[PDB]
């Protein structure tokens, strides 16, 4: 559709503690900044003479997303098991399945940013491929 | 298959307002004229190189639209019909590569 | 039995060629009519059975066969191409008053009797009196020696010239011919049909025969062409063995040698040993060293011996012209000619990824998103291709810029002449250069 | 038409590594203004004591910007499977390259994705007149 | 053959000049009787193997 | 004129074959030993395709 | 595919000393960026005077980090069962091990073990293509 | 040429199980590190006074290569003889034969670090000498 954007952010959030679960529950954006993601679960590295080591690695998702007032910020920094969801504008849908924050960062109280680490992340591929 | 592809594109027109010859388009119509008919089909015709068409010879030239008035004569030409010429060129494929060798030593 | 009830199904028998087939080999000759295969249609012999039962006891053709079996034990699918003795043909006749052929034919009333008891009934000449099994110039070459009198009567002549190449073998492509006779036009007609083989208008199975010209030195040479289409090997009018098993052998043992190493020179007292011949030993090895070193120059296999098995050199075609330019050994050597059909045929495989693919000629670019190409690309993606394959198919290069070339058919063709998705390649390689002479000083 | 600086067709062939499916050759387009980046000498050099240089062997690297297809997975871009790259500036120059990894598969925002692609040697073309 | 039915139409070929002529020479001198070429006419020559003849 | 198998067999096998590997990809020519190979028309082993060079 | 160093595959059978049950085969998965490292020729050499080298008996062994399968007591990895591991290579390669045996064990976390296995000997699957 | 680094690298193997002969292959570097020698076959040892202990030893020889996928792993950790042979970018041209693998450390299946023992190494020193 010529628009790069997200459209919706679905997080379902699971207290690793009391087993509750919370969602899912819509967010919202906070800056212009889009959510960026890697699906390849492995992580390369170069040698000489063309060859390459592959090494085995996790999926990645850097969310940044506006907090919601009704859920303690705990949630967004480590302390509960995320299922995101967010569809682009031009029909992509990534899907993360029982994520965690590893990198919590000293967040305002608004904006929270989740480096979100997960086995592997879906993808919808809107009608047409390959 | 560009000819189904055609039809269907063309579908757009059908039952649409159009202003021939007489003037142009006022505020707040939702019609059209020829010209602009000429130029959406032409568009189309270009951004499909590749898939049904070749790439082009000259494209001011191989699409042309007419009105049925400017066609058949004085008073025998029927309003909302339209005529439409295509030069079509299937795209370009593989085919024979001539491979010629000269050895040395 | 227990422990095979479901879930396995042994299939136990000793004939099962998990490899399947390769390097076909075919022989031409004449059979006796005490055979049972019909004449001038190629059949596939398959063992060092019966043979005889169906092309005859005797015969050129059942001895080049078992010659062939001898040196190959496996790896080859071998074919036959019966021929008929011509109406007129005329047997040759020749007397005794013992060394003959080969090594296991070798073997005053009370003499005779016992003799014609012990010769092998599978020998070519019937029995003292010898009268060819064939009819024609192919008799003439029999020699007995006692390692008594041996002078001949009759003559044969006559020879068959069946001309019947296109439609007895069409295309089922060969590697190897061997012809068991030496009649000139027969050769020559061979020679043209291998070189119809290799035609620009058709689809070409590169092949190879081998064929043997015996005779004084003036009269070889005048037997050769420039056609490098055929490895013309010289023997000398003293060759003790009769000329088309050593031709058989030759070409057998080429075939199995190189099969899928379409790159080893036939030489050597270990790699271009004909073992299945063997001759009785001496010091004369037929031709002068003049006489060695004239052949060696033009185009013609020399042979030498090593009960002594023989020994060939200069594994040479007769190739030693251009169309009117003298230097030319890109095709002396035979190894050349596998070179150049294992490159043809892999280029012809690299190339196959543009079937179908969209080409975007002169006027304009690649639109993204479409699986298109345009003459640059391919060119540059053919340019890596040969450099990858430098040091097993070609030489490092001389200048890849300007040794490769891709054009369209327009901008070949005049205005309105050309078509549309047809190219031309032109590529000048180099064979990889390999072990030769030294040239020692001590 | 010399004198100007940029590429003209990008294709990439995908070559899975555990399915093995061959797709492409597709023509691909830059997210931005900045170009692609190549290094055709294999070796890497190092300075040693009075002008002396140590060859080490090394990769025909090449950092390729593009804009993803959307008919083709995201993690294709990001080392889950061999690229065949090949792409034509507009002075005539035509980089060929085959069997590359993309080694640091860094993050993308699902629309462009900055490909670093090591190969065991990258072809140049040379337009006509050379040496 | 295998694979070589159509599209790849192989011409291998020994003699084949990819780039054409270029700088021509011309070489006058006399010649004896036993030529087989006409005097006074410019001719080319293809090789070196005919020139006696 | 000395075709071995059943005309209309190889008929069918060809126009089932076109239509069948074209169906919604209209460009394939039906050729080549990977699409133009009819598996199910068998015959036996022989070296004369029957028209000769000129004729084909 | 070629041309990527790494492990693809890899299939453990637990066969435990005291029960005699077995156990398997269970895929398993790389704990970090360090690959499975090997050992095939099973002899062992020693310098001696003068180029000679002394041949000595030694064993094929192997060092195999893994990911603990949480079915599977953690007594297991350390030398308390027989393991018949088998590791496929991105390149082709396949080594199968039969008949192994945990020797060194060393403390572990609870999710990370690093296996030190011996075995008579090693086969490599040499992907096609070989002498 | 004031440059450091080998150019070409072969080895020939010879099984001790069935003697047969594979090569000589050209191999790759592993990564930077140069192969070292050790070409006088003497090693020497401090004694009081100035003296020196002269006694016998090896021409040893730790060469880092790319394992053949064409070759067993095995041949590359003492199961088999190497003959290997070694040019520099300046020239210099070190030849070994009959050596073998004296201390075959475990390796990761695709680069390995061969300490070869030999009883001599011949060297080609450039054109100048002495």
């Amino acid at each position: 559709n010529k628009q790069n954007g997200v459209k919706n952010i679905l997080i379902t959030f699971t207290d690793c503690d009391t087993q509750e679960v919370i969602g899912p529950i819509s967010h919202e954006q906070p800056d212009d900044t889009l959510p960026t993601y890697k699906n390849c679960a492995w992580t390369n590295t170069a040698l000489t003479n063309g060859y390459v080591q592959r090494s085995a690695s996790n999926a990645t998702m850097t969310l940044p997303v506006v907090r919601d007032l009704r859920v303690p910020l705990a949630f967004y920094q480590g302390c509960a098991q995320v299922d995101v969801q967010v569809e682009k504008f031009d029909g992509t849908v990534m899907t993360l399945t029982e994520g965690a924050v590893v990198e919590p960062e000293e967040s305002d109280g608004r904006s929270v940013t989740m480096n979100i680490v997960a086995s592997e992340i879906d993808e919808l591929l809107p009608p047409g491929s390959l | 298959a560009t000819g189904v592809a055609l039809a269907e594109f063309l579908q757009q027109f059908n039952g649409l307002a159009v202003f021939t010859k007489n003037t142009n388009i006022r505020t707040g119509i939702i019609g059209t004229n020829p010209r602009l008919m000429l130029g959406k089909i032409r568009k189309w015709a270009q951004d499909n190189v590749g898939t049904l068409f070749s790439e082009f010879d000259n494209i001011n030239e191989d699409i042309q639209l007419l009105t049925d008035f400017e066609v058949q004569p004085k008073c025998v030409g029927q309003p909302g019909i339209f005529h439409l010429n295509m030069r079509y060129r299937p795209p370009v494929r593989g085919a024979r590569i001539n491979v010629n060798m000269a050895p040395a030593l | 039995d227990a422990l095979s009830d479901g879930f396995v199904r042994l299939c136990i028998d000793p004939s099962l060629n998990f490899f399947g087939e390769g390097c076909k080999i075919l022989v031409e000759g004449q059979m006796t009519d005490d055979g049972s295969a019909t004449p001038d249609a190629v059949t596939c012999v398959t063992s060092e059975l019966d043979i005889i039962e169906r092309f005859g006891q005797g015969s050129v053709l059942t001895e080049s066969l078992r010659k062939v079996f001898c040196t190959c034990k496996s790896g080859v699918s071998v074919y036959a191409l019966p021929r008929e003795d011509a109406a007129a043909g005329v047997k040759a006749v020749y007397t005794l008053t013992l060394y003959m052929g080969e090594a296991e034919y070798a073997v005053a009333t009370d003499i005779a009797a016992a003799i014609v008891a012990a010769i092998s009934p599978d020998f070519p000449y019937a029995a003292i009196t010898l009268t060819a099994r064939n009819a024609g110039t192919i008799g003439n070459h029999l020699s007995v020696i006692y390692t008594v009198t041996f002078a001949q009567t009759t003559a044969g002549s006559v020879n068959p010239t069946p001309n019947d190449y296109a439609t007895v073998v069409n295309e089922c492509c060969f590697a190897v011919y061997v012809l068991s006779s030496d009649d000139t036009d027969w050769q020559e007609n061979l020679r043209d049909w291998i070189r119809s083989a290799w035609d620009c208008s058709k689809p070409q199975c590169f092949g190879h025969g081998y064929v043997f010209n015996k005779g004084t030195l003036g009269q070889v040479l005048a037997d050769g062409d420039n056609s490098a289409e055929l490895s013309r090997l010289a023997l000398p009018t003293t060759y003790p063995v009769l000329p088309y098993l050593t031709n058989a052998a030759y070409g057998a043992l080429s075939a199995c040698s190189t099969c899928n190493n379409p790159e080893l020179n036939i030489q050597g007292q270990t790699f271009g040993l004909l073992s299945c011949i063997n001759m009785p030993e001496s010091c004369t090895p037929g031709w002068t060293f003049g006489e060695v070193t004239q052949l060696q120059a033009n185009g013609f296999v020399v042979s030498g011996p090593s009960y002594t098995s023989p020994y060939i050199y200069n594994d040479v075609t007769n190739y030693l012209r251009d169309e009117k330019n003298r230097p030319n050994a890109t095709f002396r050597d035979a190894s050349s000619r596998r070179l150049a059909a294992a490159t043809g045929v892999a280029l012809a495989e690299f190339l196959q990824q543009f079937n179908g693919l969209a080409v975007f000629t002169k006027n304009t670019n690649i639109r993204t998103g479409i699986i298109g190409t345009n003459p640059r690309l391919m060119l540059g993606k053919i340019r890596k291709w040969a450099q990858d394959n430098v040091g097993t198919l070609f030489s490092e290069f001389d200048n890849i810029n300007e040794d490769i070339q891709l054009l369209t058919d327009f901008e070949v063709q005049p205005k309105c002449v050309g078509q549309p998705g047809i190219f031309h390649l032109n590529m000048r390689y180099r064979p990889p250069v390999r072990g030769a002479r030294i040239n020692v000083n001590m």
